[PDB]
């Protein structure tokens, strides 16, 4: 791709205490004009991954694809497919990664930010960022574009470090990330109010919530403000 | 442009059992005029080509037609007619649609069989003007097609289409920096052909 | 090299391609096909015995276009093969030209992409006749027929299998009676009804509902029948009360 | 160049103006700018003049080789199809702009095809420089149903619309007129409404007028 | 252009103005912009017009060779063969293709391609030049399962409304309806769309 | 595969050529005229089935305008070699002079073709001999046999296939330099009568002649410089006709 | 029969003089050799059951796995040359991923069946390759209902009610027959199942010398959703204990 044309913007995430927390809005861009509503931007690889890709949404269903064939490929021939040799999320990620490197390097690339999310088989918490450059980074939390300047200080105030992690449940991340949503609702010009939210937890599994609506805001004060200076009714 | 670097001007015209074509001496590098001799016109048979335009173009497509003509003889045991010259020209011309030879060829002959005149003129990527009055290339070309509107009639005999050919072609190049510097003329019957060198402005 | 290849004997002969003409009888079933006023029927033999087989994936019948109809005579992998070529050709044909693929056309493409396995050592001729039908839109009901040898020819009508002889020997018959080159029959029906009536006649046996297939062209679109539908024309030809 | 078609009750009309143009200059006075595609199909141009011709020989003789492959007549809608499929994978640097008409054994056709591959289909259409004006007269005098000589009059209209009012176009009106069950009727020249006035002299130098250096005879 | 399709409950209507515009000047003004790929699959065409052809052209012909070999495509499928060639040629292509089906199980579905190559299933979708001023229009006006008529108004409101105020619209309006009773076509003037 | 089916015995002679001309010797006889004002060509047409319809089947074929054939030997070499005849006369000549190509040089481009599967690697000879008959303005009419071998030969009469060595004596008694058209299709009748066992009507006789220009065929008037076609296919009445007052 | 076709049987695609490919009969004997295999047809799916040799107690059980998946929906066993049999396979998820890509549902039973087919045929098209010393059997779920195929070497393939290869194929068609005969009404799956143990059991008196191991596979609308699973745990055990009583 030269230039993006559909587009999703910020997707977010944080690892908490037993697993990690991955979201992104609905919404498929044209310019400026909102026209697309119902876009899911988490993809779900297996049981243990969550794979959140924000930019042009063309491209984004180029590489759903790729992971559904993974998924498939994964399966032939493979007994255990369900289990000791089914997919982890660092094998997805490192596809992800040759595949951005190969195709900048190829100037041809796939316009995107990828996050991924999931728990390795061991327990760990997965999360690791790959774009369309094929630069890659892990961090106790990540966003991509938007969402990278207004939800990672948000964020980092609840994982600031890595022994804030087993200090953090569920609960608090979830809150924390649903609060970073209303925020890109409030200031993102491209953000939609509706949001899918994933949560991979290395008890309770993949929990998958759609239609999240950003709720609570605050617009009250709004009656008050009045001209740009001087007028006062 | 690649088609005004050397200069240099080509001019066919028909009259009764005759055709002429004609053709400056000039060969220079922008205002430098550099070659005294560079003829622009020559000959397959009985067939006439004029060409004006890039030099090294010039210089080979006559190699080129002579290769294809001479063939042509050999396979076909007969010497090519104009007709046929002129749409082997064109497709030529046009096989290199998207990097072109920078040329202006004119053809110029008597059929052998009708004794029927014969000219054409061709763009670049081989277009092919049909007309059979008059057909002018090169650097003054604007001056040429004034110089025979006005001098031209149909249906001159050879000794007065030398005259009028002649007049048309000195004029024309005496307008324009690029063109002139001598001349040669060719008048065409069925039994002779006569080459003449014209006086002309050596500036 | 000349009982093996498709090279000259020195009768000037090409064994493999005679050979290749053998082939065709090896699945011991017959094919005809007849034109009607504004249609044309092909039918075919089906010997289905082994009970474990699903009959319904049993066919020697093809639907190359919507127009173009193909029976083949000849082992079902080598008959797959050219059915697969031509539906491709018949696609490729309306893509580039603008129109259908005439039966005619293509048959005569399969009769050379044919010829060429017959001058080229390395491929080995199809085992198959290909009898292709339409109701082509300038040239009406027609039957092309294709061989391993490159051939082809139109038909009036046209039988092939191991009794092709009676069969067609049946239809000239019947033809000359009649003074013209098709069934007078309106309805595709009649026309199906006629030829499996001249087929029962011509190997002197009947036939149930599955012992046939049938395919049927019309100006619109060339169609298989259902077993139903094939007992609904053998009850219409039924003779006892 | 102004070119147009038009459809009647029983065929199609094609007409084009014949001046050929070098920049601002007049090249070929009385220029052909109707071409055969197959005997009862035949295409007018527009556009660069050299692709036109060209890209006409190229379909023309696949078209030939076509119906002698499957012997049967030629059909407008495989020129067509040939033709726009060839200048879209030149991805409109082929120069052609063609109005394209014909009777086959399905009818009657008329299309237009653009440099980039695209194609329209009406009873009315006009291309080239003087093709705004030559539908402004399409666009007034056109009604279904045309007879013959009523088309040959609108196109003949239409293109003197063009050689009037565009700078582009000019000279003599050519028509082909193409009816279902005929051959194919080519009118060279069927109006020459631009003859030069005669010259207020005659130019022939007396004999010697000119200056020769060296003369000699050549051998063919 | 103006360019939509719309599904109801007995299957799907697409619909289209009939201008072709070069600069200012109206090329076609009876342009059919509603292509047949398959029987009962069908598109709308926005964008380049030598390129909706070109793609039209060959997505029928893949269809054709995939009813022959396979058995009736889905309206999906169709989809699907659009998709890829608009994405894999997207550095080439200006096209912008709505694809419309009508089959016995889903009966109507709508598959927008924008520019760039994407997919996106819709009960129903706008687009070309024309549709942004009908945003806000359709989104008020339309529900699922309207009937047949109920759509035919709602498809000859909105385009006319979008005729109305692009430039790059105008001429007729063109739909076809494709159903279980198969497929038709109709056709509404200036003098009546432009009363409404 | 890759080498030469087509190699030399001891003897020197090229085996599958020879097999090759032998299959022709075994093909349906048919026969070339050559007149003062034309040339015929002619076959038979046996139909391999009543049933089959040998009108929808062609062995005289127009290659261009002014250019026909008819072989003896196998139907399908000859069907091939047809098309690929008509493409060459396309592509290495109308494309290039905007003009048919003349008959000596078609029928050279044809034996290139013949003479390349009797070298090239993997494939056998053409199983025919073509008769070409045609005309060109610096030429006018000739009459030529292509061989398996690429070999061709001009004739001003000849026959080929199963009955041409009574043909080509009948031939050589009959014909004289002066023959116009008209007695060539005669003469061409007689010859055909002997090989033709079975019969012989309008049915089972193909002919054609290159003879006068024919603006009929043409399809479109305006163009007064365009010369018809000289190849002409007679129909099966034309033939009939010929053959009751025989 | 002559089962040796002696001068013709050297070489793949040659025909013999009765119009017979030898080596793809022969590559049919190497196939027989193989161990049972079976496919059985049930209501809204397929079942698929193989004989697995235990030639040596250093054969570690449940590993070894013979039947193969194509796509998610379509389940592959086969009898003969093993490798020949991945070959195959191969292919197969090749075919179906590149029909998937361009068309997005899934591949079509009979759509899968086909490509097989004309890979399989054209391995009986020259002598450069040797025919495929497998039949194969498979097939699976799609929007037409079940679908189950028997593919031999030379490319020929039908559908079928119940269908067995290998070594003890006579016996095992047997039973299906049996099966088929005493189940007008259908089959489920889990029936299928069961009766498919019964049957590769009886099969194998065949190689009774040798121990056995049993595979069964199944695609199902109601019990895998269509998709390809191995059958496994107590419903494996299940038919285990009801192969053995019988
Ligand atoms: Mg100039
Ligand atoms: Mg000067
Ligand atoms: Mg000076
Ligand atoms: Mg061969
Ligand atoms: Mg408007």
């Amino acid at each position: 791709t030269q230039q993006p044309i559909v587009t999703g913007t910020s997707v977010i995430s944080m690892k908490y205490d037993n697993g990690v927390i991955i979201a992104a809005d609905n919404l498929g861009s044209y310019g400026s004009l909102l026209r697309f509503n119902g876009v899911e931007r988490l993809i779900p690889v297996g049981d243990n991954t969550v794979v959140g890709i924000s930019g042009d949404i063309s491209d984004m269903q180029h590489i759903e694809r790729l992971l559904k064939d993974l998924v498939t490929e994964n399966a032939y021939d493979n007994p255990l497919a369900d289990a000791e040799e089914a997919l982890e999320p660092s094998y997805i990620f490192e596809y992800l990664a040759t595949v951005m490197y190969q195709r900048r390097s190829k100037m041809n690339p796939l316009w995107n930010a990828i996050i991924v999310a999931g728990v390795q088989s061991n327990g760990d918490q997965f999360l690791r960022y790959v774009n369309l450059l094929g630069v890659t980074y892990s961090s106790p939390t990540l966003a991509t574009g938007f969402g990278a300047h207004m939800a990672n200080p948000l964020l980092r105030k609840v994982v600031d470090r890595e022994s804030d992690i087993p200090k953090t449940t569920v609960q608090v991340a979830e809150e924390a990330i649903v609060n970073a949503m209303r925020v890109l609702y409030y200031r993102d010009a491209r953000s939609s109010r509706n949001f899918s939210l994933a949560i991979i937890d290395k008890n309770t599994g993949l929990t998958f919530k759609k239609n999240l609506q950003v709720e609570n805001m605050k617009w009250d004060f709004a009656k008050d403000i009045k001209g740009y200076g001087t007028q006062k009714i | 442009d690649p088609s005004s670097i050397n200069g240099g001007i080509v001019v066919a015209m028909t009259g009764k059992d005759c055709v002429a074509i004609a053709c400056d001496l000039r060969l220079g590098s922008q205002s430098l005029g550099v070659s005294n001799k560079f003829e622009k016109i020559f000959h397959y048979g009985h067939v006439f080509l004029g060409i004006t335009g890039l030099a090294t173009d010039v210089t080979t497509l006559n190699e080129m037609f002579r290769y294809k003509t001479n063939l042509y003889k050999l396979k076909e045991e007969r010497a090519i007619e104009p007709e046929t010259f002129t749409q082997l020209v064109s497709s030529s011309l046009y096989e290199r649609r998207f990097g072109p030879y920078f040329v202006g060829p004119v053809v110029a002959g008597i059929n052998s069989k009708s004794g029927k005149p014969f000219i054409a003129g061709f763009d670049l990527i081989g277009c092919i003007d049909e007309a059979k009055d008059f057909i002018v290339s090169g650097t003054a070309s604007d001056q040429l097609f004034g110089m025979c509107e006005s001098l031209y009639e149909p249906n001159l005999e050879p000794e007065d289409l030398f005259e009028t050919i002649s007049q048309a072609l000195l004029n024309a190049a005496d307008r324009d920096a690029l063109s002139g510097w001598g001349a040669v003329v060719y008048i065409i019957k069925k039994d002779e052909v006569v080459k003449r060198y014209l006086k002309m402005r050596q500036d | 090299y000349d009982r093996h290849i498709t090279i000259f004997s020195p009768e000037g002969r090409l064994y493999q391609v005679e050979y290749a003409f053998k082939a065709t009888n090896q699945t011991n079933i017959n094919s005809l096909a007849v034109r009607g006023k504004d249609c044309t029927v092909v039918i075919s033999q089906k010997k289905v015995p082994d009970k474990l087989l699903d009959p319904t994936t049993v066919s020697y019948i093809f639907c190359i276009s919507r127009t173009i109809g193909m029976v083949v005579n000849g082992p079902i992998p080598d008959a797959r093969n050219a059915a697969l070529r031509a539906k491709a050709e018949a696609a490729e044909f309306r893509y580039k030209y603008g129109y259908d693929m005439p039966c005619d056309v293509l048959a005569k493409r399969m009769a050379n992409l044919s010829q060429i396995y017959t001058q080229r050592a390395y491929m080995r001729p199809l085992g198959v006749i290909l009898t292709f039908v339409s109701v082509d839109e300038e040239l009406g009901p027609s039957i092309y027929k294709t061989d391993p040898a490159g051939y082809y020819v139109g038909y009036k009508a046209t039988a092939t299998g191991p009794k092709q002889q009676e069969i067609t020997t049946n239809l000239e018959n019947h033809f000359k009676k009649s003074k013209i080159d098709h069934i007078n029959e309106e309805s595709w029906e009649k026309v199906v009804e006629f030829a499996i009536t001249h087929m029962i006649d011509a190997l002197g046996t009947e036939f149930s509902k599955n012992d046939l297939e049938v395919g049927v062209a019309t100006k619109d679109k060339f169609f298989t029948l259902s077993a139903e539908n094939i007992e609904e024309r053998l009850v219409a030809i039924a003779e006892q009360d | 160049t102004t070119i147009v078609g038009v459809k009647f009750n029983n065929g199609v009309v094609i007409a084009a103006d014949t001046r050929s143009t070098q920049g601002p200059i007049v090249a070929d006075k009385n220029c052909a700018k109707l071409h055969r595609i197959s005997p009862k199909i035949w295409c007018a141009g527009a556009g660069t003049a050299a692709d036109t011709e060209a890209v006409t020989q190229l379909i023309g003789s696949n078209i030939e080789l076509h119906s002698l492959y499957t012997s049967r007549e030629p059909r407008v809608v495989s020129a067509l199809q040939m033709l726009k499929q060839h200048l879209f994978k030149y991805q409109g640097h082929i120069g052609a702009y063609l109005i394209v008409a014909g009777v086959d054994p399905t009818g009657s056709h008329l299309f237009s095809i653009h440099a980039h591959g695209s194609t329209d289909v009406g009873y009315y259409l006009s291309l080239g420089s003087g093709s705004l004006a030559a539908m402004a007269v399409l666009e007034s005098h056109w009604k279904q149903d045309l007879t013959k000589e009523e088309a040959i009059k609108l196109a003949s209209d239409a293109i003197q619309a063009g050689i009037w009012n565009d700078l582009g176009s000019g000279s003599n009106v050519d028509v082909c007129v193409m009816e279902i069950g005929k051959d194919a009727e080519y009118l060279r020249n069927y109006l020459t409404p631009n003859v030069r006035e005669e010259k207020q002299k005659s130019y022939k130098f007396p004999r010697g007028t000119t200056a020769v250096l060296k003369e000699s005879i050549v051998n063919i | 252009t103006s360019i939509m399709a719309v599904t109801f409950k007995d299957g799907v209507i697409l619909g289209a103005d009939s201008r072709t515009t070069t600069g200012a000047y109206i090329a076609n003004r009876v342009t059919d912009k509603l292509t047949r790929v398959h029987d009962k699959i069908w598109c709308c065409r926005s964008g380049s017009a030598a390129d909706t052809q070109a793609i039209a052209d060959i997505v029928q012909y893949h269809l054709e060779l995939y009813t022959s070999q396979y058995g009736t495509p889905s309206t999906e499928t169709a989809a699907s063969v659009f998709k890829e060639l608009c994405y894999e040629n997207k550095d080439n292509l200006t096209a912008g293709i709505i694809v419309a089906g009508y089959d016995d199980k889903n009966k109507g579905e709508v598959y927008t391609i924008p520019l760039g190559g994407s997919v996106h299933k819709l009960p129903y979708a706008i687009a070309g030049s024309g549709s942004t001023f009908i945003y806000g229009y359709c989104d008020k006006n339309f529900r699922e399962n309207m009937s047949k008529e109920e759509t035919v108004d709602f498809i000859k409101h909105s385009l006319s409304q979008a005729i109305k105020w692009d430039g790059s619209s105008g001429g007729v309006i063109r739909m076809v309806v494709l159903t279980a009773a198969g497929v038709e076509r109709l056709i509404f003037y200036p003098d009546e769309y432009e009363q409404l | 595969y890759s080498f030469s089916l087509t190699t030399f015995s001891p003897s020197g002679k090229l085996g599958q050529i020879d097999y090759a001309l032998t299959a022709v010797k075994q093909g349906v006889t048919s026969l070339g005229i050559k007149a003062t004002n034309g040339v015929v060509i002619a076959t038979e047409k046996k139909s391999s089935s009543p049933l089959a319809m040998s009108e929808t089947l062609s062995k005289v074929s127009l290659l261009t305008p002014d250019i026909g054939a008819v072989y003896s030997g196998m139907g399908p070499d000859y069907r091939v070699l047809v098309d690929k005849s008509r493409k060459v006369a396309h592509t290495s000549y109308k494309r290039i002079y905007g003009e048919y190509p003349p008959t000596k040089l078609l029928v050279s481009e044809v034996a290139k073709i013949m003479q390349e599967a009797t070298q090239s690697g993997g494939v056998r000879p053409f199983g025919v001999s073509l008769l070409i008959a045609g005309h060109d303005e610096f030429n006018g009419f000739s009459l030529y046999q292509v061989d398996p071998s690429g070999s061709y030969f001009p004739w001003k009469a000849t026959a080929i296939g199963k009955g041409s060595v009574a043909a080509k004596t009948f031939l050589e008694k009959r014909w004289n330099d002066e023959l116009e058209l008209e007695d060539a299709i005669h003469i061409a009748l007689l010859t055909l009568k002997e090989s033709v066992e079975g019969e012989f009507n309008g049915d089972t006789i193909e002919l054609a002649i290159i003879g006068d220009e024919n603006p009929d065929l043409l399809g479109y008037t305006g163009i007064p410089t365009d010369k018809g076609p000289r190849f002409r296919k007679l129909t099966s009445q034309e033939i009939n006709d010929r053959l009751e007052a025989l | 029969m002559t089962s040796i076709g002696t001068g013709y049987d050297l070489s793949n695609s040659v025909f013999s003089p009765d119009g017979r490919n030898f080596q793809v009969e022969y590559a049919v004997k190497a196939v027989e050799n193989g161990t049972t295999s079976i496919g059985i047809k049930c209501n809204d799916g397929v079942v698929f059951a193989v004989e697995k040799l235990i030639t040596s107690k250093l054969l570690v059980p449940q590993k070894n796995v013979k039947i193969q998946v194509v796509d998610r929906h379509i389940g592959c066993v086969y009898s003969g040359l093993i490798p020949d049999g991945r070959h195959l396979v191969n292919r197969g998820r090749e075919e179906a991923a590149s029909f998937k890509k361009l068309y997005k549902t899934p591949i079509p039973i009979p759509a899968f069946a086909d490509r097989l087919g004309q890979y399989v045929q054209a391995h009986t098209l020259y002598n450069s390759v040797r025919p495929f010393g497998v039949s194969t059997i498979f097939g699976g779920v799609d929007k037409n209902g079940a679908h189950l195929y028997m593919l031999e070497p030379s490319g020929s393939y039908w559908g079928y009610k119940g269908a067995a290869t290998g070594k003890g194929r006579q016996s095992a068609k047997a039973e299906l027959e049996k099966l088929v005969d005493h189940h007008p009404e259908g089959l489920s799956a889990r029936e299928a199942v069961k009766q498919a143990a019964k049957i590769i059991y009886l099969a194998h008196e065949d190689n009774k010398e040798k121990d056995f191991e049993l595979e069964i596979s199944w695609c199902s609308l109601s019990e895998t959703n269509g998709l390809h699973k191995f059958v496994k745990g107590d419903l494996l055990q299940e038919a285990i204990d009801f192969a053995q009583k019988e």
